[PDB]
């Protein structure tokens, strides 16, 4: 049923930089023009974060298994609609309910049941160069459908399937939970113009859907789909798209909302003595002076219990 | 009572198909459930299908797909048509009938019809 | 329970519906049944109460036995046909079909199970219709002598006795944990202009109502002034402010 | 129960159980006004609910 391909190189992690990313709107409430004091689990900003790269060239195709730690900070760059989805679980072999989010060659799929899914499975559409097509001919990733909870159908569209050449021009961020139950769900996509660098600016992430469900997940990895002359092990792509993932933090942050309720700005204060005085200032804006914002604090070490001298023991041999 | 004859045995090659007739005789009112039954050389008798009046059918995995129970109420008979039969499939089969009033057992049992599939 | 078709007498069928939202005293108002019993709850008042899921028995029967699928029952079932936990939480609701499961000139299907040898663990659904043995030899597959079948037949038909009569029986245990299906939600008309004790989509407050300029985002419910002190309410359904 | 429990369940003994409303402390109220969840008032016939 799964048949792991080679042909795949082996690359030592490639790292970035997360400058002003990792922010998305935890309520729904009204908040305009308005700074808020607050935490919640995050990454900071200014972190270092890793790349990962699916090139053509190999192809570098990349499906390691990713954790669930406390959820997922997701960028992903595409160019093709490439990456359809991702698929969440501890097993992935149907031992523990696991769900798979998912955007086939028609609609937006979502079927939880507990499918034995393969270690680094896929489907590949198969390629026509006489007359040049793609659709959908495999499907390779699961096996069995005994457990299912939840379910969820999109509205049946058409995509091209055409892979472009030049630039990328498509920011994916997303961010992923499943946390008090919370499978907690926050993404948004934006156009662009560079081809591989991570731009400056903001966005806060949308949500998608909060359920509360409480599970247990450790781990998830994506979903995607590709295209096929040149065998079943030689005459595939993987695709051009790269896509890169954090570990979320408890970080309080100062809360920017608009003239509207739309963040607008926002800090770390878990990172730098700066944004942490601008927390004690509620203000975004500094005047000179010098500000009090807190009072440091000695690490505990080496902790010791010593007992005295020992000297007059049970003679428990006399028994 | 009820009286069961079943027909339509016989040799067959394997990938042939087989259709055997039940014809029920007697007092047809007091029927229950008709259903076939097969016992291989060596094997103990199971159930292969039965058919409810309303016409609510159930096959063991084995025959499933392969398989089909059916009746015609006029002419009083129930067939089990045995389509891409394998040597797995010869045994003894035979046609069962429930009575209506008693411990709705298959109270009424026919003879029994031998379908061999040879390979 | 509209449901036209129930299970066979040894199959009793597992439904269970959720991921929805039901109202339950129509349910509860419908009087179309010699059987309403709901047990650590009413058959209404579960409107404001939300459940993750909830398993229901499906099967055709007698009216004798419209007693005897039930929890905390003892007797021929509780030994050798079914078992049911013995902390229930739920319900059984049942409704005749007296005229309703039997075909004329008799449904040439009739068969029946009451009794077998086994044993029932709680909530356990088991279909054999094997000959009953006590313990001589092997029966060897074979019917006849210390061979014989655990289950008379009850025999079905249209002008069945009472005890005799087919019911539409629905055993009805509650399942909870990220509850599904409440009732609605209770509620009322929208009104606007008065200083009122409000509960704005569920959220439980008091102010006087009235329209909002305000422009909210597609999913946004509230606004608050600063302090985390509401400010608007978007009409959670017609989206409106 | 030596002088109040009987062989069979002292069934001599016997008290309302529902009320419509939440009942103030020591207020004796034996009223056997025929309780109703309906729906339909049957005025008289106790049977089912
Ligand atoms: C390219 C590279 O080596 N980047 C590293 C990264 O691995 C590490 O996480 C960070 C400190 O956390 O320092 C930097
Ligand atoms: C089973 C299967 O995939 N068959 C393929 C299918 O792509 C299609 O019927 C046609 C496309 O040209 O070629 C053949
Ligand atoms: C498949 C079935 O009948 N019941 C399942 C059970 O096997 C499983 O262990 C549990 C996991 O939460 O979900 C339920
Ligand atoms: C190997 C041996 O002789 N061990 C014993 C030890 O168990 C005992 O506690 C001690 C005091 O009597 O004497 C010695
Ligand atoms: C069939 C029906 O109920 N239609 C109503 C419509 O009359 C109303 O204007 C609208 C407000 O959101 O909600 C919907």
């Amino acid at each position: 049923q799964c048949v792991n391909l080679t042909t795949r190189t082996q690359l030592p992690p490639a790292y970035t930089n997360s400058f002003t990313r990792g922010v998305y709107y935890p309520d729904k409430v009204f908040r305009s023009s308005v700074l808020h004091s607050t935490q919640d689990l995050f990454l900071p900003f200014f972190s270092n974060v890793t790349w990962f790269h699916a090139i053509h060239v190999t192809k570098r195709f990349d499906n390691p298994v990713l954790p669930f730690n406390d959820g997922v900070y997701f960028a992903s760059t595409e160019k093709s609609n490439i990456i359809r989805g991702w698929i969440f679980g501890t097993t992935l072999d149907s031992k523990t309910q696991s769900l798979l989010i998912v955007n086939n060659a028609t609609n937006v799929v979502i079927k939880v049941c507990e499918f034995q899914f393969c270690n680094d499975p896929f489907l590949g559409v198969y390629y026509h160069k006489n007359n040049k097509s793609w659709m959908e001919s495999e499907f390779r990733v699961y096996s069995s459908a005994n457990n299912c909870t939840f379910e969820y159908v999109s509205q049946p569209f058409l995509m091209d399937l055409e892979g472009k050449q030049g630039n990328f021009k498509n920011l994916r961020e997303f961010v992923f939970k499943n946390i008090d139950g919370y499978f907690k769900i926050y993404s948004k996509h934006t156009p662009i113009n560079l081809v591989r660098d991570l731009p400056q600016g903001f966005s806060a992430l949308e949500p998608l859907v909060d359920l509360p469900i409480g599970i247990n997940i450790t781990r998830f990895q994506t979903l995607l789909a590709l295209h096929r002359s040149g065998d079943s092990s030689s005459g595939w792509t993987a695709g051009a798209a790269a896509y890169y993932v954090g570990y979320l933090q408890p970080r309080t942050f100062l809360l920017k909302y608009n003239e509207n309720g739309t963040i607008t700005d926002a800090v770390d204060c878990a990172l730098d003595p700066l944004s942490e005085t601008k927390c004690t200032l509620k203000s975004f804006t500094v005047e000179k002076g010098i500000y009090q914002t807190s009072n440091f604090r000695v690490q505990p070490t080496e902790s010791i219990v010593r007992f005295p001298n020992i000297t007059n023991l049970c003679p428990f041999g006399e028994v | 009572q009820v009286q069961l004859v079943e027909s339509g045995g016989g040799s067959v090659q394997a990938g042939g198909s087989l259709r055997l007739s039940c014809a029920a005789s007697g007092y047809t009112y007091s029927t229950c459930r008709k259903g076939w039954y097969r016992q291989a050389p060596g094997k103990e008798r199971e159930l292969v299908a039965s058919i409810t009046a309303d016409g609510a059918t159930y096959y063991l995995d084995s025959v499933k797909g392969r398989l089909t129970i059916s009746q015609d109420n006029a002419k009083n008979t129930v067939y089990l048509q045995m389509n891409s039969l394998k040597p797995e499939d010869t045994a003894v089969y035979y046609c069962a009938a429930s009575v209506k009033d008693f411990t709705c057992t298959f109270n009424s049992w026919g003879q029994g019809t031998q379908v061999t599939v040879s390979s | 329970f509209n449901a036209t078709r129930f299970a066979s007498v040894y199959a009793w069928n597992r439904k269970r519906i959720s991921n929805c939202v039901a109202d339950y005293s129509v349910l509860y108002n419908s009087a179309s049944f010699s059987t309403f019993k709901c047990y650590g709850v009413s058959p209404t008042k579960l409107n404001d109460l939300c459940f993750t899921n909830v398993y229901a028995d499906s099967f055709v029967i007698r009216g004798d036995e419209v007693r005897q699928i039930a929890p905390g029952q003892t007797g021929k079932i509780a030994d050798y046909n079914y078992k049911l936990p013995d902390d229930f939480t739920g319900c059984v609701i049942a409704w005749n079909s007296n005229n309703l499961d039997s075909k004329v000139g008799g449904n040439y299907n009739y068969l029946y199970r009451l009794f077998r040898k086994s044993n029932l663990k709680p909530f356990e659904r088991d279909i054999s219709t094997e000959i009953y043995q006590a313990g001589s030899t092997p029966c060897n597959g074979v019917e006849g002598f210390n061979c014989y079948f655990p289950l008379q037949s009850y025999g079905f038909q249209p002008t069945n006795g009472v005890g005799y009569q087919p019911y539409r029986v629905v055993v009805l245990s509650f399942e909870l944990l990220p509850a599904t299906v409440c009732g609605p939600k209770k509620s009322t008309n929208l009104v606007k202009n008065k200083c009122v004790n409000f509960n704005f989509n569920g959220l439980t407050g008091t102010g006087v109502l009235t329209e909002s300029n305000k422009k909210f985002l597609p999913f946004q419910q509230f606004g608050r002034d600063i302090a985390d002190t509401t400010d608007a309410v978007r009409d959670p359904q017609t989206l409106e402010i």
